């Protein structure tokens, strides 16, 4: 759990909060994709899948 | 979106 690394910052889980890509289902960190607690968006799709 | 600890 803890030391899984997914999110492209190539970091651990470490209990942050995270958002699976709707495209490539990888767990990203919300703070490596811009996104605040508060405003999650209702469909997440990653940076690397939106740069093709 | 499928989030967790949030
Ligand atoms: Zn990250
Ligand atoms: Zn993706």
């Amino acid at each position: 759990s803890w030391d899984l690394v997914t999110c492209f910052c190539m970091k651990p889980f470490a209990g942050r909060p995270m958002i699976e890509c709707n495209e490539c289902h990888t767990w990203i960190h919300l703070s490596c994709a811009k996104i605040r607690k508060s405003n999650v968006p209702e469909v997440f799709v990653c940076q690397k899948c939106r740069d093709s | 979106a499928r989030t967790k600890q949030t």
